[PDB]
């Protein structure tokens, strides 16, 4: 019968097509330790995912950029 | 007063489910269009087939 | 440059008043200060001291250690000026040393979620961060974002407010590795939108009068906690089911919807976890 | 202030007592003093009052010789607005530039800028002056802020 | 199946989408269920990449704010389309 | 009680508009059923050509 993946693409298409129609937000997670831990940091760990989430170029927009939107014409 | 005052309001409600069912109709032309391409592609094999 | 912190404040915000000294300034002579290569550190200080174009002998101002060193390695050196600040942008020499220095420090700091911009990078701490309270909502209550600041919260006071004044529909969407805390990121979107965009019914640290609906919000999560969330090796309230959440709200604004979607329930485990892991929460709760 | 109108002003005063002595609390000052053809700003009203918090504004307490100088020393007054000034000041949630204001804005604005309205006061000034789609004509919600 | 939907019977002009997943995923033995896990996760740092360069210059570009656009040889829609694609060659 | 029913003959009609995309919405995946069939035959009729 019709597949559990296909199916999945069927609403896949519900997940991700709703996004390009929504405005995001972004929750950037990096993963401080491969151990499960409370509070364990690795310095190489961590700044792997600094390149791997493409942190100096995320910079390189959102640096110039803003937080805070709110309707300019009623802000005038 | 009471029926009124409430018509206007559902309507919006109405308005949120009318966007939505527009997004599924562009979807569903979307997906109708990829299956007809998809069978467009396996007619034409089937010929040079 | 801004009001200093409280314990919960300290999470919120960085630590923004920053500080000035000669010693530092005096220093400065010493130009040829440049950041030099190292597994320990990443990178430490050292001097640029005889110049031979593509080498310089570099020398360390720790260990002393005269280090024939190559332009190209030497990254060019920058001042606590722009000390682990509230943006990624402030820092002037935008370089690996550097980036790196401002990311490192800041979850140890405290301070996951890390302005870039609006997005926030974040490093889930597997923590009961104090950022999430009704001093933190009702200080957060649809605040103005110069006192609600780098947060899974800010940002969804941008969108609260934005959204309802362009009209332009608002998703807020967690990225990274596995236990990464997309899963507790959201059910904060949860604990502020419950308190924030809601009726107040009338009207500290978790204790509060929610709304109906608003305290269903809360309540929707752990229901769906125990009928599939299970642990595993990495994460021991995994999430065995991935999900989008949206908060639907009216026309004047408030709270109407919240509608979570599953996707792929992790069912395979149910019959046998591998070593180290368990099965979905309500069987072990039953 | 004539007689006439002071002695209308002395009932004003005299109905919203507390121990029976001829003491009214700080609070009531500025809304007596509104319905006596008077609008003044919290911010004015708290000058004249000497800057309480919500305690002390809550309980320290006028009498008819601190009220009715209070009265005069706003009534008198300075910039008070009229129709030009106010299409401006309420050409104020013009979202495009439309001739009709921003339902929901309206009401925020009200909570959110400087003399903050609870919810009850901005539904109230704003309510069924906008349309099906919220839009508000400001040229008249100016006319009924103005006069009445 | 039944669960989550009489949870959204009791929870459901705007709205604001949020995105838990069960996620980036990389244990040993990596079944069905990590890949398109993993899949969406991929997805999702090129949801970064189309939204705060590209989508989020692009609600700064549906207003016309001054917004110089940048981009920076981050488009990873090929690790998908590898995932994903159904004709052409297979995903 | 005139002006309400004025607003309930206006409700009706953005009910029917909600009708005619959600009756679109009915005929594009019924319009996707002949589609998707017309491909798994194809499928079929691939394999052994």
């Amino acid at each position: 019968f019709r597949t559990v993946g296909q199916l999945y693409k069927e609403q896949l298409t519900k997940l991700m097509t709703t996004l390009r129609n929504t405005n995001p937000n972004f929750v950037r997670c990096i993963i401080p330790n491969h151990e499960k831990r409370a509070g364990k940091l690795d310095a190489h760990l961590v700044l792997e995912q600094l390149r791997c989430n493409g942190v100096l170029e995320g910079i390189r927009i959102c640096r110039q950029g803003f937080p805070n939107r709110i309707v300019f014409q009623e802000f005038r | 007063e009471a029926r009124r005052k409430e018509l206007e309001e559902k309507m919006v409600s109405l308005l949120q489910e009318k966007n939505d069912l527009q997004l599924q109709v562009q979807a569903e032309q979307d997906n109708l269009a990829d299956a007809e391409e998809r069978c467009d592609q396996l007619i034409k094999n089937k010929i040079q087939l | 440059a801004q009001k200093p912190l409280s314990d919960d404040e300290k999470f919120l915000f960085v630590d923004k008043n920053f500080v000035n000294n000669p010693l530092a300034q005096a220093d400065w002579s010493a130009k040829k200060l440049v950041w030099v290569p190292s597994e320990k550190h990443g990178f430490e200080a050292a001097s640029i001291k005889e110049e031979k174009g593509d080498e310089v002998t570099v020398e360390l101002q720790e260990n002393g250690k005269k280090v024939t060193l190559s332009k190209d390695d030497i990254q060019k050196m920058n001042p606590p000026k722009f000390s682990k600040v509230e943006d990624m942008a402030e820092l002037t020499c935008l370089n690996e040393a550097s980036v790196l220095h401002n990311l490192r420090e800041r979850y140890f700091s405290g301070l996951i979620y890390t302005y870039s911009g609006l997005f926030c990078v974040v490093i889930n701490p597997y923590k009961q961060l104090p950022i999430y309270s009704e001093k933190i909502i009702d200080m957060y209550k649809g605040k103005k974002r110069h006192e609600m600041p780098p947060h899974i919260y800010a940002i969804a006071d941008t969108a609260y407010r934005s959204m309802l004044q362009d009209r332009e529909d608002q998703s807020i969407l967690c990225t990274g590795e596995s236990g990464a805390g997309k899963t507790e990121n959201t059910k904060k979107v949860i604990q502020y939108l419950a308190v924030v965009a809601s009726s107040h019914k009338g009207k500290q640290g978790p204790s509060f009068s929610y709304g109906e609906l608003e305290k269903q919000l809360l309540q929707a999560n752990p229901i769906l906690e125990a009928f599939g969330n299970a642990k595993t090796v990495k994460n021991d309230n995994s999430s065995r089911f991935g999900k989008f959440i949206r908060i639907n709200f009216d026309v004047t604004g408030y709270i109407v919807g919240a509608n979570i979607e599953t996707y792929l329930l992790e069912k395979s485990r149910a019959i046998r976890q591998a070593k180290d892991e368990r099965t979905f929460h309500i069987f072990y709760y039953l | 202030f004539s007689e006439e109108q002071t002695a209308e002003f002395k009932e004003a005063f005299q109905l919203f007592d507390r121990t029976g002595d001829g003491k009214i609390l700080y609070s009531q000052c500025g809304d007596v003093m509104r319905a006596l053809g008077q609008n003044p700003t919290n911010a004015e009203v708290m000058k004249v009052l000497g800057n309480p918090k919500s305690d002390e504004m809550n309980l320290k307490t006028l009498k008819f010789e601190q009220f009715l100088p209070m009265m005069q020393t706003i009534a008198k007054n300075k910039d008070q607005g009229c129709f030009e000034d106010y299409v401006e000041g309420l050409r104020v949630f013009d979202k495009e530039g439309n001739g009709t204001v921003m339902g929901a804005e309206i009401r925020h604005v009200l909570v959110t800028l400087g003399e903050k309205m609870t919810e009850e006061e901005v539904e109230q000034l704003v309510a069924g002056h906008e349309d099906s789609n919220g839009c508000i004509n400001y040229e008249e919600l100016v006319r009924m802020v103005l006069s009445g | 199946r039944w669960i989550l939907t009489r949870v959204n019977k009791a929870l459901d002009a705007s709205f604001l989408g949020i995105l838990d997943i069960a996620g980036f995923e990389i244990f040993e033995i990596n079944s069905f269920e990590q890949l398109c896990i993993n899949y969406t996760n991929e997805k999702l740092q090129q949801l970064f990449n189309h939204t705060m360069f590209i989508l989020e210059q692009e609600e700064y570009q549906r207003e016309g704010i001054e917004w110089n656009f940048i981009d920076f040889g981050l488009d990873l829609q090929p690790c998908i389309e590898l995932i994903e694609r159904p004709t052409n060659p297979p995903g």
